């Protein structure tokens, strides 16, 4: 289980990102994304089941975060628009762990997080 | 509404050898003690420590160890090792929006 995500950003205020993280189980596990500004923490923004293919979203982001998923490339993405300065971060992608196969039982926390994406908003 | 979570203290200074106890409080019991903490190191990842509020994720080591219910919650490294100084958060997943703490910081004390 490895999460690899795509390369650092540099936006301009009121554009949009788009982000990825690729998995290497991919559409029975809910995959979230995480965020984290430099010196708030870490943030949570959203998640999807691939294999049901909407997500569920923090309402802070709701109307302006996107979150999809790709099954035949075992994908995630994370589009945020209208960016401000504040939402300058590092952006994780996170999958819960399990106890095992499918004999594993999931465990909702996050045993799995990619290596994270700068969003940086000048 | 959402849970809050708040980490006390914002930065502990210790020790290697010494015990450390961190806290976590939230704002509202949390469903079913579904209570994660995570170390950070700088330019790294998050590491899941303990799942269930006790429950160690595999390969930690036995030094590190979860308790509480309700609404306030402990992680305790039972003796500090000088790998161990890092930010520890606290994450609740009971309830949709999944929640952290704001990370408390432990570091080793100043030279006196």
């Amino acid at each position: 289980v490895q999460l690899v995500q795509s390369g650092a950003e540099v936006k301009k205020p009121g554009s949009s990102v788009k982000v990825s993280c690729k998995a290497s189980t991919f559409s029975s596990y809910a995959i979230s994304w995480v965020r984290q500004a430099p010196g708030q923490g870490l943030e949570w923004m959203g998640g999807i089941i691939p294999i049901f293919g909407t997500a569920n979203y923090a309402q802070k982001f709701q109307g302006r975060v996107t979150i999809t998923a790709d099954k035949s490339t075992s994908t995630a993405y994370m589009e945020l628009s209208s960016l401000r300065s504040e939402d300058t971060a590092v952006y994780y992608c996170a999958r819960e762990g399990t106890t095992g196969g499918w004999l594993g039982k999931p465990i909702g926390a996050f045993q799995h997080w990619g290596q994270g994406t700068l969003v940086t908003v000048s | 509404m959402e849970i809050v979570l708040t980490q006390s203290p914002g930065t502990l200074s210790l020790s290697p050898g010494e015990r450390a106890t961190l806290s976590c409080r939230a704002s509202q019991s949390v469903s079913s003690s579904y209570l994660a903490w995570y170390q950070q190191k700088p330019g790294q990842a998050p590491r899941l420590l303990i799942y269930g509020a006790s429950s160690r994720a595999t390969g930690i080591p036995d030094r590190f160890s979860g308790s509480g219910s309700g609404t306030d919650f402990t992680l305790t490294i039972s003796r500090l090792e000088p790998e161990d100084f890092a930010v520890y958060y606290c994450q609740q997943y009971g309830s949709s929006p999944s929640t952290f703490g704001q990370g408390t910081k432990v570091e080793i004390k100043r030279l006196v």
